[PDB]
């Protein structure tokens, strides 16, 4: 047993109408969630990096609120913003100075999303969407004076002034709302199974479950959860699993770049995950401890199988769409001398066994895409014997990587249902909205410019970001706008009759659809080839007020090989037949443009 | 019936019914409804009303049944004298939604709407005086009178029970009565348009339109019938009162400003316009009604100007022109009586101060009444009289509340120099003294005489336990007047009291529990609260403890060695930053926080911190100079930032608020040597601005005609304070030098 | 008749057979095994069965007026919520 702290991640597990932890949806949303289904004490939920939250002290935000208010006379704002910062700063210490203090029943603490960074806070004003009767309970990045949540006993057992010991129920009153947080059974419309969470008088009970102690939050050690990479040092290359054939397969890309260690990949992240006797927990990595890695793009577990064709490989890498066999597990042997069995230090080499077979994974030459043009796949084996050339770097990884690839992969996953939906026929009026929100999402995302209600549509790019276009590209949302664009029109919808205003709706759909196409192609020449593969469909789609003429333009415009390869007589007699049919000026501009690339 | 005409319109009468209140607080239709008569247009009567009383009522309708005499109760209840309690209408609230949905009922449901038609329609001529469709009217006003207060839970609930589009549907059907749709727009009015929610749904979205329209067509079935000599009082007061409240409401709010931006609005709002324009010119309209009619066509006019609406050009020139006119004998022996009754009041006052003031000197010497020799002489000798008052004073605590508030104000006035009350006064107090019986010095001999009989001790068993405000009150006046002076003496049997007694704890929890109120009353303010008058009496008593530099009680206000310690030094530091702002306040706008009222409060706080600190005590002075609430800024901030809004009028009031500070802060570090507390002070401090301010303190000789502080002792006091302060900083030491 | 209730408390009249022994349980994290705290929260266990005592809200005296007794049982699991 153990004392909850200030700086502790733990879970928070409802007890009472819902059975359930408390988890948030991805992307921009900021409400909160419990779903029943998802997983219990005894089985966790997969994802279970929602469900973590960190305990934080009081922090106060008088001069904050009333900075906030003032801006929504020079001399008096610096003033009031002088003094915000210096609060900031006041709070930013006492964080500190607090920090490693037990918590005590009765007093006041804020829970912090670590996914998010967001603190969960009440808003009394407002009240909820569902239960209009109950308050509104949000995820806030700064927070408000609501962050502040009493911590009272449930049991009649505990006290006030009783220290807080890990896996009472406990419940949270906020300061301010003055009702406890309630797991309400409305389910959400937007998401089947998931339920909604609001202030309001109940009997419910939140268990505090421990993932990780303060004194281990070290960032100086491996931690469970941390996102790595895994880098081949003999051979310079970053592990990978990626679907070649229908099948996920691990590997190592080849890079042609000169620095192997600048080819980051989004496919080459990987999550540790440490094996305790308890689910929920987490904690700190041993030498002797037992690991699992897991893929954060698609959430497979790496693991070993028999090798169809033996060769010196016996057993081969493979992901495992499950991780609770034990052919997941795996154990880190150190390369140099370490001090007995403690922390294993961060971005330190090591070396992989499997446990089950007794064996130590190993690099081999053959190519898995042997069929293909300059294959890029190395298969990964794994023999009784130790080789002590090989080892696996863990490099890691910046917060905004994680972010970003957290928001590519929710994304995803809801345009592949949108395409599903819409390749079956039927869609609704509010799956569509929901399809347009994310779209006009997506191309803020790749935009990157903050969102002030400016229009999506007219939006310009000074410095368009690398990693973000990369990982629009390899995460295959893509070729999910790809097929947003080709399932309509195959009918739902036909371009002859968009100019009516029963498919106007429609009509700005496909408009968000290119113009993240057009922002995901900007001064890189692989996206560019990569949408450029697809010349048919866009020139069949010419004509037709969509902006499908304006990507075009802008693909063709700064790639000189691309012009002369796809632009033949064709185009231009089609480009001159509109402009006969439609006289229109903006059409003259085009070709001028055309005419001239690179100045 | 004679009960309820009995207690008809005088308040003396329900007061004096009140006393056997228990009577009537049975289940009964009849006693319901005298209960409803006797707090009928009752202020006082309305905001003491206690707990069981509105509980009772709850639990008769949740149980006895659906009626309409407790919703009557409780709407009196709410409403007296034209003005509205706040504690009544969230108990009531509370209990409401506390009781379940027996007690609320809304009829919300499809079905539920199809009962409720099929009731419109056969109450069509009227309601009756005794069916469920008045509950429910009744229920909508009450919950409309609740929201109506300051309150975003209660709105929010009232919201939920009764949506937007609810209202809506139930008013647009043609079967409808007057009664519901006046009792759902008052309702919506109450709830939607003037509302703390940030939702502000109701601002945007197209339910209120159908509203409008309805509104509109009301209007003209009224001035239809008016034409037709059909005319209905009832219609008539719908529109006059709520209709147009509800349109000036909407159209007066700055959320409305954006609501208004579609064709089909402004379309609205110009029938709306011409609506109102063809009432107006309707004589049969009254005085009192055409002013809110005029008032809402202004409000129409202005909004249509804003927005530059575009209207028929007929109707458009009468509307400017209406709004460019708008624009340019028993009696003589009655009062004879009352007359000869206030004369000799007056001229018998001054002798009931005389008559008075011997009850104090023969409590002062009743030796002198019994005979000499006698055994009643030796007990009265050596206490006896007086020591049996103090001893019984507190058996009769819960026996007679008034009894022992007249104790006290007579023991007070004891410990209190005697005043000259006039040549009359004189003569008559020297007549019944000759008749009966036969100096900063002498108050202490009385004050230690009162003590060693058990004054100390019966303030402090008055004070730890009392659900009396003016007991409470009475007891800290009697400690305040005893340790009058600084007497010692009376310090001393406090502490020994506090340290033997067992119930000090309590003495200290409620002083901090009526610490904490007077704080949040504080905070609450952005005329004073009850709880900040209190506030003063208990500054004034702490700062008489620790008067005469005693650094034993000064560590017992700070800390103690019982289980749970009240600091109450830094409570006063919390008040005083509440009051001024706290970080608001001392960023430049400390002027905007402190008024003519507050300044006497404030000087009382910084002079008992001062007092705390003047020990020399380091505990009390790292404390506040250590407190997390940044009250050092605050105080800084007092002497840096002079209050110009209390200066254009009374500029010696600042003045004394900076002799203050001033004070306070030299006691903050008057004896210490070490740096913190001065790297702390200057933080918050900034040694350019102490330079100019001690300037301007030099150079403030033209306000010394009128200010009893002189500005130039203030400065040189801020002097010191820089001087002391300019040992740990290099800089302040550089600048201070003079050329 | 077995209800939640596998095993009820009951009253022997002998103690010294091994059904009478019971171990104690703290609620709170204690300094190792030293001794126990005067007026502190035990938990009471069954050695024989190897059973957590609960309280069940069935009343022993159902056929009175307002029962006032109401009936003990152990379950194999524990509840930390009773001590
Ligand atoms: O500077 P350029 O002309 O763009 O060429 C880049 C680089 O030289 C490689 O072609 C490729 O890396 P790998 O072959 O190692 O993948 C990379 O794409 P990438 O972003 O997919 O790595 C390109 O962007």
């Amino acid at each position: 047993s153990s004392f909850l702290h200030i700086g502790d991640i733990v879970s928070l597990y409802a007890e009472g109408s819902v059975n359930g932890f408390i988890s948030t949806l991805g992307l921009v949303d900021d409400r909160c969630v419990v779903e029943p289904a998802a997983g219990d004490l005894d089985n966790p939920p997969k994802k279970f990096r929602d469900c973590l939250f960190k305990v934080c002290p009081m922090n106060r935000y008088s001069a904050q609120k009333q900075y906030w208010k003032a801006k929504q006379d020079v001399v008096l704002l610096q003033k009031l913003q002088h003094a915000a910062q210096m609060e900031q700063k006041q709070n930013d210490t006492e964080n500190k100075k607090v920090h490693g203090d037990v918590v005590k029943y009765g007093s006041v603490i804020q829970l912090l999303h670590m996914k998010s960074n967001k603190y969960l806070t009440v808003n009394k004003r407002l009240p909820a969407l569902l239960e209009k009767n109950a308050m509104r309970v949000t995820l806030d990045a700064t927070g408000n004076e609501g962050s502040w949540l009493f911590i009272q006993p449930f049991w009649k057992l505990r006290s006030n002034g009783d220290n807080v010991v890990v896996g009472d129920k406990v419940i949270l009153n906020p300061v301010n709302a003055g009702q406890p947080l309630h797991a309400s059974n409305y389910e959400l419309s937007d998401n089947a199974g998931c339920k909604e969470v609001n202030s309001v008088n109940c009997n419910t009970s939140w268990k505090i479950n421990l993932f990780m102690q303060f004194r281990d939050h070290l960032e100086e050690v491996l931690k469970g959860g941390d996102v790595v990479r895994l880098f081949h040092a003999e051979q310079e290359k970053f592990l990978t699993c990626d679907e070649y054939k229908g099948k996920l397969q691990v590997f190592l890309r080849t890079t042609l770049r000169q620095s192997a260690t600048s080819a980051t990949s989004s496919n080459a992240l990987w999550e540790v995950e440490v094996v305790h006797h308890d689910p929920c927990r987490g904690g700190a990595g041993h030498w002797n401890g037992l690991y699992r890695f897991k893929h954060l793009a698609t959430g497979n577990y790496l693991a070993a199988e028999e090798n169809p064709s033996y060769e010196k490989i016996k057993y081969c890498l493979v992901a495992v769409p499950h991780g609770n066999d034990i052919a997941s597990l795996f154990e880190l042997d150190p390369t140099t001398l370490q001090k007995t069995d403690s922390f294993v230090p961060r971005n330190s080499y090591v070396r992989l066994r499997h446990l089950c077979t007794n064996t130590w994974i190993q690099s081999t030459n053959v190519p898995i895409d042997i069929e293909e043009e300059r294959p890029i796949r190395l298969m990964l084996g794994t023999c009784p014997t130790k080789e002590d050339k090989e080892a696996f770097a863990i490099v890691s990884v910046p917060v905004s990587e994680i972010r970003d690839l957290d928001f590519a992969n929710d994304a995803s996953s809801m345009l592949a249902s949108a395409v599903e939906k819409l390749n079956e026929g039927f869609i609704s009026q509010n799956d569509r909205r929901f399809v347009i929100q994310l779209l006009e999402d997506l191309v803020f995302f790749v935009s990157d410019v903050p969102n002030n209600g400016q229009n999506v549509l007219d939006i310009m790019v000074t410095k368009p970001n690398r990693e973000r276009q990369k990982l629009m590209r390899e995460q295959n949302i893509l070729k999910q706008v790809f097929g947003i664009l080709k399932a309509p029109f195959r009918p739902l919808v036909r371009l002859e009759e968009l100019s009516d205003q029963k498919n106007a709706p429609y009509q700005h759909m496909f408009r968000l659809c290119y113009r993240v196409l057009r922002h995901s192609q900007e001064d890189y020449r692989k996206n560019q080839e990569h949408i450029a593969k697809q010349f048919g469909m866009m020139q069949s789609q010419i004509g037709y007020d969509i902006l499908a003429e304006d990507t075009i333009t802008a693909l063709l415009h700064n790639n000189r090989k691309l012009l002369e390869k796809h632009i033949t007589k064709t185009e231009v007699e089609t480009f001159v037949s509109l402009v006969r049919k439609n006289r229109e000026p903006r059409f003259l501009d085009y070709l001028s443009d055309l005419c001239v690339s690179n100045h | 019936q004679f009960l309820q005409k009995f207690c008809a319109g005088n308040p003396g009468n329900q007061a004096l019914l009140h006393k056997h209140l228990h009577l009537f607080l049975t289940p009964g239709l009849l006693e319901a409804e005298t209960m409803q008569h006797i707090f009928l247009n009752n202020y006082q009567l309305c905001s003491e009303i206690s707990e069981p009383v509105l509980q009772h009522f709850v639990h008769l309708l949740a149980t006895h049944g659906r009626h309409v005499q407790y919703l009557d109760f409780l709407h009196t209840v709410i409403k007296a004298e034209g003005k509205y309690v706040k504690k009544c209408q969230d108990m009531i609230m509370t209990e409401l939604t506390n009781a379940g949905d027996d007690v609320v009922v809304f009829y919300n449901d499809k079905a539920s709407l199809a009962h409720l038609l099929d009731m419109m329609k056969a109450a069509r001529d009227g309601v009756e005086d005794h069916s469920p469709l008045m509950y429910h009217i009744s229920l909508v006003d009450l919950l409309a009178a609740c929201a109506e207060g300051k309150n975003v839970y209660t709105e929010i609930k009232c919201t939920s029970l009764l949506p937007l589009e609810d209202v809506v549907s139930v008013v647009t059907h043609e079967d409808c009565i007057t009664e519901v749709k006046m009792a759902y727009v008052n309702f919506v009015n109450h709830c939607y348009v003037d509302t703390e929610v940030e939702m502000k749904e109701i601002y945007t979205s197209n339910h209120i339109w159908t509203l409008f329209e309805n509104f509109t067509l009301d209007m003209a079935r009224v001035c239809s019938k008016r034409e037709k000599r059909v005319a209905d009082p009832t219609l008539e007061k719908y529109v006059l009162s709520v209709v147009l409240d509800t349109i000036n409401a909407f159209f007066s709010s700055p959320f409305s400003e954006n609501s208004t931006s579609l064709q089909t609005h402004q379309t609205i709002v110009v029938q709306l316009l011409q609506s109102t324009t063809r009432l107006l010119e309707c004589p049969w309209l009254q005085q009192q009604h055409k002013g809110s009619v005029e008032a809402c066509i202004r409000t129409l006019a202005m909004v249509a100007k804003g927005r530059a609406i575009l209207l028929p050009m007929d109707l458009d020139a009468h509307i400017s022109s209406m709004l460019s006119s708008g624009a340019s004998d028993y009696k003589n022996i009655i009062e004879k009586l009352q007359d000869i009754i206030t004369a000799l009041e007056e001229r018998l006052k001054p002798l009931v101060q005389a008559e008075l003031s011997v009850l104090v000197d023969v409590l002062h010497w009743p030796e002198l009444l019994f005979l000499e020799g006698s055994e009643a002489y030796q007990r009265c000798e050596s206490g006896g009289f007086l020591s049996k008052l103090i001893q019984h004073t507190k058996d009769l605590m819960e026996s007679e509340e008034k009894l022992c508030i007249k104790v006290l104000r007579t023991l007070q006035q004891m410990l209190l120099k005697k005043t000259k009350y006039g040549d009359r006064g004189n003569q008559l107090r020297k007549m019944l003294l000759q008749n009966y019986l036969q100096d900063w010095s002498a108050i202490a001999a009385t004050q230690c005489r009162l003590d060693k009989e058990g004054a100390t001790k019966l303030v402090c068993d008055l004070i730890t336990s009392t659900k009396n405000e003016k007991i409470f009150q009475e007891s800290i006046g009697l400690a305040i007047h005893l340790l009058d002076g600084g007497n010692t003496e009376i310090q001393k049997s406090f502490h020994n009291l506090m340290m033997s007694d067992k119930k000090s704890e309590r003495f200290f929890k409620v002083l901090h529990d009526r610490m904490k109120r007077a704080q949040q009353e504080t905070k609450s303010t952005v005329e004073m609260g009850t709880s900040v008058l209190i506030m003063q009496p208990i500054l004034r008593f702490l700062q008489l403890l620790c008067e005469n530099h005693n650094r034993d009680l000064q560590n017992f206000l700070r800390c103690q060695n019982n289980k749970t310690n009240y600091n109450l030094v830094c409570e006063t530091l919390q008040f005083l930053d509440i009051m001024c702002g706290s970080t608001t306040g001392g960023l430049g706008l400390l002027g905007l926080y402190i008024n003519e009222d507050n300044v006497g409060l404030v000087i009382q706080t910084l002079e008992t911190l001062t007092e705390y600190c003047q020990g020399p005590c380091h505990e009390n002075q790292t404390c506040i100079v250590t407190h997390e609430s940044n009250g050092i800024d605050i105080i800084t901030a007092l002497i840096l930032n002079d209050i110009s809004p209390l200066c254009k009028y009374r500029m010696d009031l600042v003045l004394q608020l900076k002799d203050n500070a001033s004070k306070l802060l030299l006691a903050l570090m008057e004896s210490r040597h070490d740096s913190e507390n001065a790297e702390r002070i200057l933080i918050s401090l900034r040694p350019q601005e102490l330079v100019d301010v001690i300037k301007k303190a030099y150079l403030q000789e033209e306000e010394r005609e009128n200010s009893e502080v002189s500005p130039r002792e203030v400065g040189h006091n801020i002097y010191i304070l820089a001087l002391q302060l300019s040992r740990h900083n290099k800089q302040l030491q550089h600048l201070l030098k003079p050329v």
